[PDB]
């Protein structure tokens, strides 16, 4: 659990989890004995951070308990789950300002335009100025209450990716029903801690713009729940993806998407397959390779 | 229970447990 | 890892939203209009904010050609107030999809149930073999395509009429493709199916 | 008074620093940099506590500090990837002259690195890539130069030629 914390603190330090406002709660479930008391949100932060490793390790071993098909849980799962909640962090904090600041420069622009209209109505054209002003008060207070709404959004932000960053990194191989369930017992541990999050959240949703999701059902994914998040998790991977399709959808389906940069189709059981491996290593052509079931272990660097 | 995955093994447990007690320990050579 | 790997939850997921879609739709769209309420509508509403700005500064004394530039203005006045109600209307809603949802449940399960028998008949003779389009086309067969929902517009009657449908449609697909020594086998495993789902 | 003080003892930290930048390109090595960076930082950690609180202190100590950090980039930049073509696109993008033959060190420290490192990292990458097409290129002109057909005498009549199959596996390849 301490090396856990630590290489979780050390690598979210340059994050602005500072919340000067974090209500403590009265009490807080721990996995590091040892953490900050009182916690800070930063604090909090990176164990529930570390709650997420212990959970997955618990299911796995859960499922394990049940006979099902257990996949091995490494440290590399959660430095790719810290990776990715610093990427989704940044990346929605940014699209949140590049937002905010465009709205700021559009009510200045609607103030640019009231003057404009207060110089016409300086001057029957000028009757019904009256109208188009009483339209554009009404849109720039609107615009004020959207801006509003942002500094919300803002408070809500770190949870929510943290629930979204362990999906993308750790919920890839279960099933629907046991990632919603695992979903809900972070969400469950984070409404705990006093960490401010998205009540309803949609990780499909949250994870991908409709553009991007119209894009890939125009490519051969079948459109449900489950087939949207992992083809979000062919979008969001630090690490190289490992698809599991019986039906041999996805395979077509990432032929689609990748067919401008020439993907090409290999197998392992292919003879020809070192030698095109080594082809799309030196050139950067994407590949797909097909039977991992007789993983080679050429491919382990 | 191929179809069926939901206690599979709860009663598998008792099934095995009888059979081990129904079969003799040894066979004397 | 990336699991595309049908499962009784995924299905049953499938098999539900599938029902609302074509016997619902109104759910179907007060659905999809919740998961909307996320990035989509709201990034439509400020797009319309951007060709706004494009169109609001492209002035030269001439924003009064006829003092109706509120008609783009309008049509921002619209669907704000539209999006403000669904925001406000995002309890009701979930409660109502909750409420109906729950209601074509219980076909749901059957329908996962059935599929993973079809998928179990592999081991009772080696050609019994079928796909899961082998069941969706019966789902599309039970739901679109059926006579005997033809001038019933209550949904009870409806639902009804679909779950007998879709266990004699399986029946019969599959059944059409067997040794005579198993219609029963198949038959008894729908009725222990039906049991499961059937309410009392 | 004390102004006297901290320009004399920063007077020293100044010329190093222009003799680094003085130094031509070609001849700088990136580890060697470090290690005078480090040895500068050092030296100026050990101020009197009156010096440190001026603006000047504090402005040497944060251009050591951002030379330390673009110090990533300068050894990317001394990658043998980069050829005169990508030196002309890193001209051209950054809107700088430079003579390749008499660039100096501080030119480049004084380009702003840090706020560019986007551009910077793209043409690396593009280097990058082009290296490997062109080391592939290479393999294929050494093997083929070096390639010789091995001869095997057949009854004392001719010798004819062996390892047919590892010509076509790597004529394929």
């Amino acid at each position: 659990t301490e090396a856990l914390y630590q290489v979780g603190k050390e690598f979210t330090s340059k994050m602005d989890l500072e919340k000067p406002n974090y209500i403590v709660p009265d009490y807080m479930p721990v996995v590091y004995d040892k953490l900050p008391q009182p916690p800070s949100h930063r604090e909090a932060i990176v164990n529930s951070c570390v709650f997420v490793h212990q959970t997955l390790h618990q299911a796995n071993a859960r499922l394990a308990k049940r006979g099902g098909r257990t996949m091995a849980i490494t440290p590399r799962h959660y430095l790719d789950f810290i990776n990715h909640y610093a990427n989704l962090f940044h990346e929605k904090r940014s699209e949140l300002e590049e937002q905010q600041m465009h709205l700021n420069v559009g009510l200045r622009k609607i103030k640019e335009t009231v003057d404009q209209v207060e110089e016409l109505r300086r001057d029957a054209k000028v009757n019904r100025s009256t109208a188009l002003l009483k339209s554009l008060s009404a849109e720039r207070e609107r615009w004020e209450k959207t801006s509003e709404t942002f500094k919300n959004q803002m408070s809500t932000i770190a949870g929510d990716c943290l629930l979204s960053a362990a999906f993308i990194a750790y919920a890839g191989y279960f099933d629907q029903q046991m990632r919603q369930n695992l979903f809900t017992t972070w969400s469950h541990h984070l409404q705990q801690a006093n960490i401010q999050f998205r009540t309803d959240i949609a990780r499909t949703e949250y994870l991908s713009n409709a553009d991007e999701r119209l894009r890939w059902q125009a490519s051969s994914l079948p459109a449900d729940d489950l087939c949207t998040e992992n083809a979000i998790m062919l979008k969001r991977f630090n690490r190289y993806p490992l698809i599991i399709d019986p039906s041999g959808q996805a395979t077509e389906f990432i032929m689609n998407e990748y067919k401008d940069r020439k993907i090409t189709r290999t197998s392992f059981l292919d003879d020809a397959f070192r030698k095109n491996l080594e082809s799309a290593l030196r050139f950067g052509n994407p590949l797909l390779v097909q039977d991992v079931e007789s993983y080679d272990p050429v491919l382990n660097p | 229970m191929l179809e069926d995955e939901d206690a599979w093994m709860r009663t598998l447990h008792t099934t095995a447990s009888n059979w081990l007690h129904l079969i003799p320990q040894t066979l004397s050579h | 890892f990336v699991n595309f790997t049908v499962t009784r939850s995924s299905l049953q997921s499938q098999c539900l939203n599938e029902v609302l879609k074509a016997e619902r739709p109104d759910v179907d769209e007060k659905r999809s209009d919740l998961l909307k309420l996320q990035g989509e509508f709201q990034l439509r509403l400020r797009q319309l904010e951007k060709s706004l700005l494009q169109a609001l500064n492209e002035v030269k004394g001439r924003i009064l050609d006829d003092d109706t530039i509120i008609t783009t203005l309008e049509n921002l006045k619209r669907e704000a107030a539209e999006v403000t109600r669904k925001v406000e209307e995002t309890d009701i809603v979930m409660q109502e999809v909750e409420t109906v949802s729950q209601q074509y449940l219980p076909l749901s399960t059957a329908c996962s149930s059935i599929y993973f028998t079809m998928e179990s008949l592999k081991q009772i003779h080696f050609l019994y073999q079928y796909s899961l389009q082998f069941f969706l086309d019966i789902y599309h067969n039970v739901l679109y395509e059926n006579p005997n929902l033809k001038g019933v517009t209550d949904h009870t009657q409806r639902l009804s009429i679909i779950t007998k449908d879709l266990f004699q449609v399986a029946f019969n697909r599959v059944a059409r493709g067997m040794l005579h020594q198993d219609h029963i086998t198949f038959a008894m495993l729908l009725a222990r199916i039906k049991l499961k789902g059937t309410v009392g | 008074q004390d102004l006297k003080g901290v320009w004399s003892e920063l007077s020293k930290v100044w010329e190093q620093i222009d003799q680094m930048k003085e130094q031509p390109w070609v001849s700088v090595q990136p580890r060697k940099l470090r290690q005078n960076l480090d040895a500068l930082l050092n030296q100026l950690k050990s101020f009197p506590a009156r010096l440190r609180q001026y603006a000047s202190y504090e402005f040497v100590q944060r251009l050591l500090k951002g030379y330390m950090k673009i110090n990533m980039l300068v050894i990317e930049l001394k990658s043998e990837a980069l050829k005169d073509r990508h030196w002309k696109q890193l001209m051209k993008r950054l809107h700088v002259n430079w003579v390749v033959s008499e660039l100096t060190l501080g030119q480049i420290w004084d380009v702003d690195l840090q706020k560019n490192e986007a551009i910077v990292k793209d043409v690396l990458l593009v280097a990058q890539g082009e290296m490997a097409l062109e080391e592939f290129l290479k393999q294929i002109r050494e093997v083929w130069n070096t390639y010789e057909l091995d001869l095997v005498n057949y009854q004392n009549k001719c010798r004819l030629i062996r390892g047919w199959d590892d010509l076509f596996n790597k004529v394929k390849e």
